[PDB]
């Protein structure tokens, strides 16, 4: 199944246990810009585990050529391999990606892996 | 599950910046 290809269950361990030290495999749904005037943009990820989606995956700025030179895109697959869960003020969390390796392009995927659901 | 996602206002992408940055910086402590 495709979904053998992604960590089933990799955002409930992130969300319910803090888990930060798997490197799971996840694969991009949708990539959406957060813009401000003096800042660099902020990339949000809506992200799959083949198993749930979660909306609030953000990626570090370092990482920002990876979107803006299309190898990081929706369809595609990624190995996290460093990531810091952050609680905004009201009580929302974000999942900050610091880094990864795309494994597999989105164009070598096809779609979407799976019927996920959302997390939240 | 309603939306594509709560959106960030500039004080939540302030908090963001911040954490990321305070990786960076433990990150001179080994490199």
């Amino acid at each position: 199944s495709m979904v053998g290809q992604l960590s089933e269950g990799a955002i409930a361990a992130i969300m319910q246990k803090g888990d930060t030290n798997i490197k799971p495999i996840l694969q991009v749904i949708n990539i959406r810009p957060i813009t401000t005037g003096n800042s660099p943009p902020r990339y949000r990820l809506l992200m799959s585990d083949g198993l749930n989606t979660l909306s609030s995956f953000m990626l570090a700025t370092q990482l920002n050529p990876l979107v803006e030179e299309e190898q990081l895109s929706s369809n595609c697959v990624c190995q996290i391999h460093r990531f810091i869960v952050n609680t905004l003020k009201d009580g929302r969390r974000v999942v900050i990606l610091m880094e990864l390796e795309v494994l597999k392009s989105a164009e070598a995927v096809g779609v979407k892996i799976g019927n996920p659901v959302p997390y939240n | 599950g309603t939306s594509s996602g709560s959106a960030f206002s500039a004080d939540d992408l302030m908090s963001i910046d911040l954490a990321e940055q305070m990786a960076n910086d433990s990150d001179d402590s080994i490199s």
